[PDB]
């Protein structure tokens, strides 16, 4: 199996096969630790932000990949962004401070 | 010594403590305790070892 | 290809900062602002930057210096343009 | 400069209780109806859970009514039905609210184990609930009449009390009552009064609780939270798209359970309002209020009261707390895993042709993976008009695209990963080599690191998109850049099986073979002699060789001589680079020596030569092993001729002991033991028969009659070389195999007399089956145990990262060889290697400093230490490091995949945890559970006791269940008297002096003790040595370092004794504390500095305390963490790994360490 | 005791109320009649209550309202 940019899950925006065009490989906790032992921050960020969970960063990445500019303008992963709404849906006020 | 730990006295008492065990919180009734206890292991309907 | 980056790691100690510096330079080349300091073998900007670290003509100090110069190189151009903004008064 | 208003890049995060107005801030409208969608036109019914007016447009940039459809109209609120036309994405954002008729308790603050509303009001839970259900009346602000403020009354009691006192007395019931209680509460006054009461009365019982509660109160005050907020006035509604109604195939619909819940809360709420305007009796409106409470509770967190079930379906509906918690134990969707683009996977194959730095990548896979790169490159050179045309080109697979793919692949590494990722080598970067076929090819030398067999294991590929990822992969995760295990400096690139059989068969010698005794000019003509068929691969021969030694100063010396060697060793020597001596290849080259070859090569010539060397070794190994024609036949397994006789004699023994049992000469049990002993001894005999016969029996002739050497038999060469097979399995092949054991743990007294070379009958096989099944079960379980352990470990360490450079302390532990009971179970050289000296060390004579204070001891320094007789070296450790909130590289060690000192910013805790965890599969009170017991600090079952204080001791009082022990210090006061139960056999001499930490009894001891009585270095030594005993008994190599960092994380907290700033008994960070008393020792108070006592917390216990709450919410119980943090208004600053991973930004370590540092210093500054 | 499960704290709370006798129903209904009729009569004794009805019927015949928005009908 191989996938570049496929379809995406609705509830949380995440890679999902809808065509039998397969959903991406699942990058788990242990793999994250494996990246953490190495000094690689950017591989990990791109792994859990732009390559997956960022509804903005993914396309903005694609355009750069084709333009010949390798970068990432990551933004915030939609999982955590949903978690904020889920927490705030209760009587719990969770805010993002400062600058 | 099992009897000395037994809170009950007569048949109705035991049936009360059984019915209130199986379906607790709700007020016990004579016909209710009898019905339940007879319905558990003694009813051709609700019980079979075959 | 560059099989082992060890020599570059020798040139700048940290080895994480190696990734950083080589990155910054690799972008100086990839986004077209500059040109290689050493023959490109078809090596991608990734490896070209590493060769540049290995040959000791590129690191954080050198880069900061160059960029700091270019700031004044543009400040030289705009010199009349921005002073024409005396409309501030 | 104007600070800012709108979006910056945020730091930290805050959590707290929500005001009604604060809740209204988020809300863009009130949902007044349970209605969802219209049922024909599927458009949202206005003012409902799904609403275009409140939340957002159904379709992008379009009004609901349809009047304004143009992308131009944007900030416009439609005059018909107000909907601001904007992207439908905002329906995923905008929140809502519901105004509840009656107040309502928030289930999280009612039912959390330490009930917040309860202990804030100093009121029991059962009372509060009894009041909430209208099952009783509670007083509020009782005034001076008859009654306590928090006192609870009944119907009749409330009536009587009301008849007596009309006013100046107050009582309510239900939610409104509790809210009235919380609102009326004055925290400050309580503070003052409680401080006074704390001061006045002396009882442990009184002031313990007193101080606990005052601390709680002042904390809640400082929070910014006002108690009323635990009772919900307004209830926020979650955005529609986070609980969608979206359609399916067959015209069917599917929706989140929250709707079912929310709807209910609305209905009942509205109904309650109705029941107010209709002036209903109390009994009704009460029931409606309770129902509303239940509905809201079910919505927020379901399962804490009734567990409501979803419509038409038995399965309980999922609530918001269940949405947050997630599942698979503790996993928050970052933790369990996340799907990732630009990736793939497949079955893997060999590819021995590969250099160690590359891997075979299927063409199609590389095509689909690099697709955007290919698109961009195709129109970069102008082979495609536009991106669309590029797609059509690669989709047509036009011949021209393959070369473009060859371009985009070249310098662009790919990440390879296997299924059970344990240590960091579970993921490695490779250079892709385009290969026809659907299988991934993986370099054999790497197969060890992945623990990847070829039996159908699959591997996954990931593309390093951003430039920084390419350089991270190439300079960090690259294959050639990790040649060494992070656990120990030994090479992980060690040749595996076929290759080592190759080199073993290569340099070996038989007694007589073609070319024996002759002489050759050099290895070239030795090989030339061999390939032509003149000389045998193995024959004793003198040949001239030129070796090199770099032993000059950075300079290679050369020397030539006639070496007595074989033909094979001569040919092989051609590969060995430069400064290595010929001595290394002149031996038989087993799996062990062939490793030390690579190792020495690395510690001498550096990285590159070691890499290319290793590659060459693999190639030649495969080649020559293939040439050798090694095979396995049925006659390759030789059974002893004396087997049957051994069996017979041992069989006589059993009938002898049996005859003795028949005559009663021996008891049944003693009989059993006897027979079992004779059978075991027999097994040993047959084993040591077949071992001799198989090993030496080649009996051959050189120029004379005879001579005998080690056998050339296939299976023996296999087992001996280290390729595959071992004396045990070989023993199972030829000699009899074992005496099996019945499930209950007993061992059958009639062993398996047959073996695999012969047939096993019905019984023997049936009995073998249990051993097999228990084997598979046990191993499959120990995998899980290992994993759980690594989990706990990384949880307890993680954020530990090398931060400062040198803390500069002379502190360290004394390193001696382990020297256990025999001779040297582990040397000094291994213990001190790659570590750094705490202070300068002496020769046997002095004012001669061999190693000067803190210097990395590498192989040369350790060998210099070995030249001299020095038996002891004090060494800096990560446990003693003066640096707070991390470890200085100077205290850690050099150890890495590279020999240089540890880099600034590498995250050591994680690699330590991984290093301990990976080998855990191989571990077998004792064992892996013993390790787990150790790291958990658990007090053993039948522990010993250590002398509390030095000095002469004696026995006192009498038998109550404890016979008291009275200690007598020389100068100091006596009063320490410990109660020791006397039915435990003692050790301590009634008439002798015992040092503190001596043996007052026997049995294992709790490390809490060892820390307290013996000291910190003592306890860390105990942990490291015991766990290392466990691992080393299994043959596992793990450096003491990692264990030491784990230990440091275990001892992170301590409990103060003295005072002058903070509270007395508090468990707290020794980082915080030590930095505070180092700060207090000068300036401040002249010295008010407080004494502490170091504490020992188990790993699972130490992982509990984490400053960041976002981190804690991950692996701990989510609900409790969120509540308990929300009350104190705790502000998470991030700063750690887990939290930053969760929030999705750069890791504050490694490559990212530069960023955070630059940010960390900018913070709290000018 | 209270097992929670609000069905119960209802069932037991209403179960206290004693069933009505056939006479008690008529008693209570009579009480209702008494009560209401009091407020009706009290309304009848208010001058503004009359004048208002007048001003409203003058608006009904003036086509500013309908007869349904004032009276449900009289006795008749
Ligand atoms: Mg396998
Ligand atoms: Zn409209
Ligand atoms: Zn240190």
């Amino acid at each position: 199996h191989a996938r570049s940019t496929g379809s995406y899950s609705l509830v949380t925006q995440q890679p999902l096969g809808g065509k039998a065009q397969f959903g991406g490989q699942r990058f788990g906790e242990m793999e994250v630790w494996a990246l953490e032992a190495y000094g690689a921050a950017y591989t990990l960020q791109e792994m859990l932000t732009v390559k997956s969970d960022d509804v903005n960063g993914r396309t903005k990445m694609y355009k750069n990949i084709v333009d010949g500019n390798h970068q990432m303008e990551p933004g915030m992963p939609e999982s955590f962004n949903v978690l904020l709404k889920e927490i705030r849906s209760l009587g719990i006020n969770i805010e993002l401070e400062d600058e | 010594e099992t009897l000395r730990v037994d809170p009950t006295n007569d048949r109705l008492s035991a049936l009360v403590e059984i019915y209130r065990m199986m379906r607790p919180g709700e007020p016990p009734t004579r016909e209710a305790a009898e019905s339940l206890f007879e319905n558990l292991f003694f009813s051709e309907d609700r019980y079979d070892l075959s | 290809a560059r099989v082992t980056v060890q020599d570059a790691v020798e040139k700048i100690g940290n080895r994480f900062d190696l990734v950083l510096v080589a990155a910054r330079r690799a972008r100086q080349m990839q986004v077209g602002g500059k040109d290689p300091l050493v023959p490109e073998e078809n090596d991608k900007t990734t490896v070209i930057a590493l060769r540049e670290i290995e040959e000791g003509l590129i690191n954080n100090q050198i880069l900061d210096v160059r960029e700091r110069q270019e700031q004044q190189e543009q400040e030289a151009a705009e010199l009349q343009a921005v002073t024409a903004i005396a409309e501030g008064r | 400069l104007k600070a800012q208003t709108k979006t910056e890049e945020f730091d930290a995060i805050k959590i707290a209780l929500a005001s009604p107005d604060m809740i209204r801030s988020w809300s863009f409208g009130e949902v007044k109806k349970p209605e969802t969608i219209n049922y024909r036109t599927f458009k949202p019914e206005r003012d409902g859970l799904f609403c275009a007016r409140i939340f957002g447009p159904v379709k992008d940039y379009e009004c609901l009514c349809g009047k304004y459809k143009r992308l131009k109209h944007r900030g416009v609120i439609c005059e018909k039905c107000g909907v601001e036309v904007t992207q439908t994405k905002v329906r995923r954002e905008r929140m809502g609210h519901i105004e509840l008729a009656s107040p309502t308790a928030h289930i999280w603050f009612l039912k959390s184990l330490p009930s917040r509303i309860g202990l804030l009001l100093d009121m029991p839970l059962r009372d509060i609930e009894r009041v909430l259900y209208f099952e009783s009346y509670v007083v509020i602000e009782g005034g001076m009449t008859n009654l306590e403020r928090q006192q609870i009354l009944t119907e009749e009691q409330y009536l009587d009390a009301l008849e007596e006192f009309g006013d100046e007395f107050d009582a309510k019931m239900g939610a409104e009552a509790i809210q009235a209680l919380l609102k009326s509460m004055d925290l400050e006054q309580e503070c003052e009064q409680l401080r006074e009461e704390l001061n006045e009365t002396n009882s442990e019982t009184k002031r313990k609780k007193l101080t606990k509660r005052i601390k709680l109160l002042e904390a809640f005050v400082q929070s910014g939270n006002k108690p009323e907020w635990m009772i919900l006035t307004v209830l926020p509604v979650l955005p529609p798209d986070l609980r969608p109604l979206v359609p399916l195939d067959g015209g069917r619909f599917a929706t989140s359970d929250l709707n079912d819940l929310y709807r209910r809360v609305i209905n009942r709420n509205n109904r309650l309002k109705r029941l107010l305007d209709l002036a209903a009796p109390d009994i009704i409106v009460r029931n409606e209020k309770r129902m509303l409470q239940e509905a809201v509770d079910a919505l927020l967190d379901n399962g804490r009261r009734g567990r409501a079930i979803t419509g038409s379906n038995k399965r309980p509906l999922k609530s918001l707390a269940d949405m947050i918690k997630g599942k698979q134990g503790r996993f928050r969707q970052n933790l369990l895993g996340k799907r990732v683009d630009y990736s793939g996977r497949s079955v893997i194959t060999v590819g021995p042709y590969l250099r160690l730095h590359q891997c075979g990548l299927p063409k199609k896979m590389a095509l689909e993976l690099f697709k955007p790169f290919i698109y961009g490159k195709l129109e970069l050179r102008g082979l495609a008009t536009t991106i669309k045309a590029a797609k059509k080109m690669v989709e047509r697979e036009e011949a021209v695209v393959w070369d473009i793919l060859d371009e985009v692949i070249r310098e662009h590494p790919v990440l390879l990963n296997r299924a059970p990722t344990l240590h960091r080598l579970g993921i490695q970067a490779f250079e892709p080599v385009l290969i026809e076929g659907k299988a991934i090819q993986l370099h054999p030398l790497v197969c060890a690191a992945y623990n990847a067999d070829f039996d159908g294991d699959q591997m996954a590929v990931h593309v390093p998109l951003t430039l920084e990822a390419q350089l991270e992969a190439r300079a960090l995760m690259m294959s050639t850049n990790n040649i060494l295990s992070p656990a120990n400096g030994e090479p992980i690139i060690v040749p595996s099986q076929d290759v080592v059989l190759g080199l073993y068969y290569m340099t070996r010698d038989c007694v007589n073979a073609k070319g024996e005794g002759m002489v050759l000019t050099g290895p070239k003509e030795a090989e030339r002699l061999y390939r032509s068929g003149l000389a045998s691969l193995h024959a004793r021969v003198k040949v001239r060789i030129t070796e090199y030694e770099k032993d000059a100063n950075g300079e290679l010396v050369a020397k030539t001589s006639l070496k007595d060697t074989t033909v094979g060793r001569a040919i092989l020597w051609m590969i060995v680079p430069k400064g290595l001596p010929y001595s290394i290849v002149n031996q038989a080259l087993g799996k062990k020596a062939i490793s030390k070859m690579l190792n020495t090569c690395y510690r001498i010539l550096g990285l590159k030569p070691t890499v290319i060397f290793a590659d060459q070794i693999m190639y030649t190994g495969f080649a020559y092993a293939a040439r050798s024609g090694a095979s396995v036949g049925i006659d390759d397994m030789v059974i002893p001729e004396k087997k049957h006789e051994i069996i017979s004699e041992a069989e006589a023994e059993v009938a002898e002991i049996q005859e003795q049992f028949q005559s009663g000469l021996v008891t049944a049990g003693e009989r059993y033991n006897k027979v079992i002993d004779i059978w075991a001894a027999a097994n040993d005999r047959v084993s040591k028969a077949m071992m001799d016969n198989l090993q030496t029996e080649t009996v051959i002739n050189r120029d004379g009659q005879e001579e005998k050497q080690v056998s050339f038999n296939s299976i023996y060469m296999m087992a001996d070389s280290g390729a595959r097979g071992s004396a045990a399995q070989i023993r199972q092949l030829a000699g009899m195999r074992g005496l099996m054991a019945k499930p209950d743990g007993s061992i059958i007294e009639t062993p398996i007399t047959a073996n695999f070379r012969e047939g096993l009958n019905v019984l023997q096989y049936f009995i073998s089956t249990h051993g097999a099944r228990k084997g598979l079960a046990d191993t499959a379980l120990k995998t899980a145990n290992s994993g759980y352990l690594t989990r706990r470990l990384v949880d307890v360490a993680q954020d530990l990262v090398v931060t400062e450079d040198d803390c500069g302390t002379h502190e360290g532990i004394m390193m001696t060889p382990v020297i256990e009971g025999g001779d040297v179970k582990e040397p000094l050289r291994d213990r001190v290697l790659g570590r750094v000296t705490a202070e300068d060390v002496l020769k046997p004579g002095t004012a001669d400093i061999l190693v000067p204070r803190n210097t990395l001891l590498h192989e040369q320094w350790c060998d210099l230490l070995e030249e001299n007789s020095v038996d002891a070296v004090k060494v800096r450790s990560v446990v003693s490091c003066d640096t707070d909130f991390g470890v200085c590289a100077h205290c850690y060690g050099r150890d890495l995949a590279r020999g240089h000192i540890i880099n600034k910013g590498e995250a050591i805790g994680v690699i330590a945890a991984q290093s301990i965890g990976e080998p855990g599969t191989q571990l077998t009170t004792g064992g892996l559970p013993r390790v787990a017991d150790l790291f958990e600090a658990r007090r053993p079952k039948e522990p010993a006791i250590l002398a509390e204080i030095s000095g002469i001791v004696s026995f006192g009082k009498e038998t109550k269940g404890k016979r008291r022990l009275v200690i007598t210090p020389v100068d100091g006061s006596d009063p320490y008297e410990e109660m020791i139960p006397k039915w435990r056999q003692l050790n301590v001499f009634e008439g002798e002096r015992v040092e503190r930490g001596d043996v007052i009894s026997d049995g294992p001891e709790a490390p809490h003790d060892i820390l307290r009585l013996r000291g910190v270095h003592a306890v860390t030594r105990y942990i490291v040595n015991e766990v290392q005993d466990v691992y080393r008994l299994q043959g596992v190599k793990i450096n003491d370092k990692h264990i030491e960092v784990i230990v440091r994380q275990m001892l992170r907290k301590a409990t103060i004794v003295n005072a002058g700033s903070s509270d007395f008994l508090e468990g707290e960070q020794v980082e915080y504390s030590r930095v505070k008393i180092a700060n207090r020792e000068l300036e401040a108070n002249g010295k008010v500095g407080a004494t502490y006592s170091r504490d020992l917390l188990g790993i699972t216990k130490a992982s509990l305390a984490t400053e960041s709450f976002i981190s804690a919410a991950s692996f701990q119980e989510t609900t409790r963490v969120l509540t308990e943090a929300a009350v104190a208004g705790k502000r998470d600053e991030l700063r750690g790994l887990k939290e930053n991973v969760i929030v999705g930004r750069l890791i504050p370590a490694g490559t990212g360490y530069a960023y955070h540092q630059d940010r960390m210093r900018r913070r709290a500054a000018g | 005791g209270r097992t929670t499960d609000p069905v119960r704290m209802y069932m037991r709370e209403m179960g206290t109320v004693e069933l009505l006798t056939r006479e008690g129903e008529i008693d209570i209904a009579k009480r209702i009649e008494d009560g209401i009729n009091q407020v009706q009569c009290s309304v009848a004794e208010y001058p503004e209550a009359i004048t208002y009805l007048l001003e409203q019927y003058d608006r009904v015949e003036a086509e500013e309202a309908r007869l349904s928005d004032l009276i449900t009908g009289f006795v008749d």
